């Protein structure tokens, strides 16, 4: 026998109360045949008028296609249900498993139904069979067993399987058993005849706890054609992907494309991914951009060439390789040996402005760092296209706490660099500029400008700008207008801010403009200062722009 | 034998947080623990009707692994309603102590066992790499370590136990804070660390292990007051930044004046250019300095309101932080020094150095806001933490313009 999980239903609900809807009596005779059978294998069992609770029955009717099944839709049993420790929903990738000797897939046939239900809650999975004549009666069963379409079944099957592989895990540690849904995959490093040994004893004690296997055709081609991989004894890849357009064409063609990118390298999805913002409705049509179109040109070219991985070897060291290739966009590939990969991917951007490319670096490093423990359980050594001064001098005046673990530099350009760096102390003999902003919130015109200490004036006036862009404008306006070497004084603390986080490029305009001067000057000194208490030439430009 | 009852807060489901991914080590070190662990009933395998889970981590203080379980949301729905039926008292004595040493207590709750109908709510999952095998899933049977619930159960057996060594020292102060035993003496060093063995050895003969963060000295702590600096020449750079910080220090400090000393800049005047300083804004310099050099007064913890903790990192390892219960009315104020090694092993070391002082002061732990990558902290926290207890905290993507200590 084996062990129930006791199962109880939420606390201020009841078993299902649904009526069944009525069905031919070709497929009600045919539901009659399953039922019964499964009544014979003590499966089911027929249920008195005493049970209250039902639920809906269907069939498909029995033919050469895959079409004599018996359904049953348990949605309001299950919205009844109690919440279970829930099975896990990763998948174990590929890039992972270590090469054994042999590795055999057994699935297990009726693997709910061998698995008994708590007999509390069996009365809940009640459900009537459709009477042929209207004025006949309807024959009802309850379920014994894991009923097919319910809420339980997926987790009480999964502990019922681990209780019953711990001896046998016990007794062969050698053997590695790894779990999926309804599947076992065992391998070893034994001799052949050992391993098709074991697999016999697994097979047969699981037999005793009422499981088949397929022990006389085990699928044993060494091809798996599994979850969208092909597993070789050698290597591992990606199943083939198919290379006009619609927009629902355009998400499958992405997730296509990202699934390629686990192990083909340079997929690129940042063009089609902005192609698909917003347009919600799946049959408008998208229009075909000729970089987006180039996107796809250059991924058919990838696509071509056939690309492998590795499986993993504990004893190597792993190494992590990140290149930025385009803007906002990174690659990286995983390997132990040179040119043999585990596996690759790319990161992207946040969705936030005004970021760095050594933020987003590291940022990069921060997401390997984390799939690394996941699939491997450590994390990887590291290959970066960044100067091991550029980083030091990038921690050691960044605000934040930040880490990498060990790495080597790597001259693959691009190189990751500071495009500039702000003075820390006034510069002597440079002009001085006292910026600031104001517009109007009814009106959105505003001005913006300066007042230098040699005199040096300027007001613009703008239109359709917030009092945060003419702060900003007014930076920028200085830097236009002033030497190699200034000094702005402003009291936007909005502005100071996204200056000083020294952002390589960005969303809005205005910030692309004012970082592309400050690569063109010698030395820059921004300083703050409060504003509305007559400091300097901040009271002067306060009243030259909001007058 | 009799299990104390334990109800959560009405209107709470249990726990339901998940496993962050761990390392094999860390891992292997996991399931021999928790093997040992079911062998000793403290805990037991549970099957899927239980949908409950609290993250576990393995820590190493000691070349032996030592696990840590996050029962911080399970505290949060359960220790509230625990606190105000079986509280603990707090001394406020433990911070006048010269020394204060911290005794890991934790053994002493694996004796006392846990109501059954609430063992289901310390649910926890032992990860697997890669997700070849599902979870290994326990629960408790004995009271958790981490659990804020389980001192209050227990304070009533440590009070007996501690009866004779109070008796025999009754000068000596002795603090529960979860899993801890703080024990301040003022005693000679060398006499205080002989009588926390004596203090270990009573525990021993009574049945609690301790094992074989602390010495710590809270008569030597004192608040990082503000200064202006004190040059004999100024630029006018230097007084918009006196200024600016002064002006800063008006929310914190009543009566702070930057009239005379703002006048001083009146005109666009280049950054470089020295300016003397009048006589009238030398007064107000040197009114504000006497102002800030006084402590601050009427800030009072609040014991209804949550403490909240921040730090910013300044250069060569140096760490400052603010503890407030309201924005403007810090509590306390302090500095680290870290003798570069990790920036995330020093915000580690001062989370956990800030914990300590406040719960020393205020028997409480503050609510961190960090200023770390969330990502970054939640992969190398564990790799450094050496306390029994996890604090609260947030994190933080805007710097500190301020930087003013
Ligand atoms: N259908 C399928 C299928 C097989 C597996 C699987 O097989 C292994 C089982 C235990 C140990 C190592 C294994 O594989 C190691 C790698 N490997 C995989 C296949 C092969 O032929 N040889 C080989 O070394 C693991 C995970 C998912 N799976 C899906
Ligand atoms: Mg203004």
């Amino acid at each position: 026998p084996i062990e129930t999980v006791p199962v109880k239903l939420k606390p201020g609900m009841d078993g299902p109360k649904v009526k069944q809807w009525p069905l031919t009596e070709e497929k009600i005779k045919a539901l009659v045949e399953i039922c019964t059978e499964m009544e014979k294998e003590g499966k089911i069992s027929k249920i008195g008028p005493e049970n209250p609770y039902n639920t809906p029955v269907f069939a498909i009717k029995k033919k050469d296609s895959t079409k004599w099944r018996k359904l049953v839709d348990f949605r309001e049993l299950n919205k009844r249900t109690q919440d279970f420790w829930e099975v896990q929903l990763g998948i174990p990738h590929p890039a992972g498993l270590k090469k054994k000797k042999s590795a055999t897939v057994l699935d297990v046939g009726d693997a709910y139904f061998s698995v008994p239900l708590d007999e509390d809650f069996r009365k809940y999975t009640a459900f009537t069979i459709p009477s042929i004549n209207n004025e006949t009666p309807g024959i009802r069963y309850q379920y014994n067993v894991l009923p097919q379409g319910w809420k339980g079944s997926p987790a009480i099957f999964q502990s019922s399987m681990t209780k019953i592989l711990e001896p046998f895990a016990a007794q062969n540690p050698d053997i590695v058993i790894c779990q999926y849904m309804d599947d076992l995959y065992v391998g070893s490093d034994l001799e052949i005849g050992q391993h098709r040994t074991k697999i016999e004893e697994l097979r047969q004690h699981l037999l005793r706890w009422g499981l088949t296997t397929p022990d006389k055709k085990h699928q044993k081609e060494p091809p798996f054609l599994w979850m969208g991989y092909e597993l070789h004894p050698d290597k591992w890849t990606v199943q083939p992907i198919v290379l006009s357009w619609t927009v629902n064409d355009i998400q499958k063609l992405v997730g296509k494309l990202n699934w390629a990118s686990q192990i083909y390298p340079g997929i690129k999805v940042r063009q089609l991914s902005k192609l698909l913002r917003g347009t919600k409705a799946l049959t408008e049509v998208i229009p075909l951009t000729e970089e987006a179109e180039l996107e796809l040109a250059e991924n058919r070219e990838i696509l071509k060439e056939p690309v492998h991985g590795v499986y993993y070897d504990p004893s190597k060291d792993l190494i992590a390789e990140i290149q930025k290739q385009g803007q906002g966009q990174w690659t990286y590939q995983i390997y132990q040996e040179p040119f043999k990969n585990l596996k690759t991917g790319k990161y992207a951007r946040m969705r936030g402005a005004h970021t760095n490319d050594v933020k987003q670096l590291t940022e990069a490093v921060q997401k390997i760092t984390t799939e690394s423990i996941v699939i491997w359980g450590k994390t990887p050594k590291f290959k970066l296209p960044i100067q091991k001064e550029t980083w030091e001098t990038w921690w050691t005046e960044y605000w934040q706490a930040t880490w990498i673990p060990e790495w080597e530099f790597v001259n693959t350009p691009p190189l990751v660099k500071l495009w500039y760096q702000l003075e820390k102390e006034p510069i002597v003999g440079a002009e001085t500029f006292y910026v600031d902003g104001a517009a109007n919130r009814e009106t959105k015109l505003g001005k913006a400008g300066y007042v230098t200490n040699k005199g040096r004036q300027k007001v613009v006036p703008l239109t359709n700008t917030t009092n945060q862009k003419t702060e900003l404008q007014a930076i920028y306006l200085a830097l236009q207008d002033s030497g190699l070497e200034v000094n702005i004084v402003t009291d936007s603390q909005y502005a100071l801010g996204i200056i000083q986080a020294q952002p390589d490029k960005s969303e809005s305009e205005l910030v692309n403009q004012i970082i592309e001067q400050l690569i063109k000057k010698e030395k820059v000194y921004l300083a703050w200062v409060p504003a509305h208490k007559g400091i300097g030439g901040n009271e002067q430009v306060d009243k030259l722009v909001s007058a | 034998i009799e299990t104390v009852p334990v109800k959560l807060k009405p209107g709470m489901d249990g726990p339901k947080v998940k496993q962050w991914p761990l390392t094999e080590e860390k891992i292997k070190a996991l399931v021999e623990i928790c093997t040992e662990m079911e062998k000793e009933g403290k805990i037991s395998k549970i099957g899927p009707e239980n949908p409950y889970n609290t993250p576990v981590f393995a820590i190493k203080k000691s070349t032996k692994w030592r696990k840590l379980v996050d029962f911080r949301e399970l505290n949060k729905r359960t220790q509230d309603f625990w606190e105000v039926q079986l509280g603990i008292p707090h001394p406020a004595g433990l911070k006048k102590k010269k020394s204060v040493t911290v005794l890991d207590v934790g053994d002493a709750y694996f004796s006392v066992p846990l109501d059954e109908d609430f063992r289901k709510y310390t649910a926890f999952t032992i990860p697997s790499i890669n997700n070849e095998t599902p979870g290994i899933r326990y629960q408790y049977n004995v009271l958790p370590q981490g659990w804020k619930g389980s001192p209050a159960i227990f304070q009533s057996s440590m009070t007996k136990i501690l009866e004779p060594f109070k008796k025999q020292n009754p000068d000596i102060v002795i603090y529960q804070y979860m899993d801890d035993l703080y024990v301040g003496s003022d005693l000679e060093i060398g006499q205080h660390r002989t009588k926390i063995e004596e203090l270990r050895q009573h525990l021993l003969r009574w049945g609690l292990t301790t094992p074989d963060g602390y010495e710590l000295h809270p008569d030597k702590w004192t608040v990082q007051p503000i200064v202006l600096p004190e040059k004999d020449s100024w630029t006018v750079n230097d007084i918009q930044k006196l200024v600016g910080k002064l002006n800063w220090a008006s929310q914190i400090y009543p009566g702070i004046k930057v009239r005379q000393l703002s006048k001083l800049l009146r005109g666009t005047k280049a950054l470089t250019e020295v300016i003397p300083l009048t006589e009238e804004a030398e007064l107000e310099l040197a009114e504000n300095r006497e102002i800030l050099k006084e402590p601050v007064h009427g800030v009072y913890y609040d014991p209804s309101k949550d403490l909240i903790a921040e730090i910013q990192k300044q250069g060569q390892g140096q760490w400052t932080y603010q503890i407030y219960q309201e924005p403007f009315k810090n509590l306390k104020t302090g500095k680290y020094a870290r003798m570069h090694t990790n920036d995330v092993k020093q915000l580690t070391e001062a989370v956990q150095k800030i914990t300590t002082e406040s719960i020393v002061i205020w028997g409480k732990t503050p609510k961190f806001k960090l200023p770390i990558q969330k990502e970054t902290w939640e992969t190398w926290w564990t790799e450094y933490w050496q306390a029994t207890w996890i604090p609260e905290w947030e994190f933080v993507n805007t710097p500190p313009l301020v930087k003013l200590w």
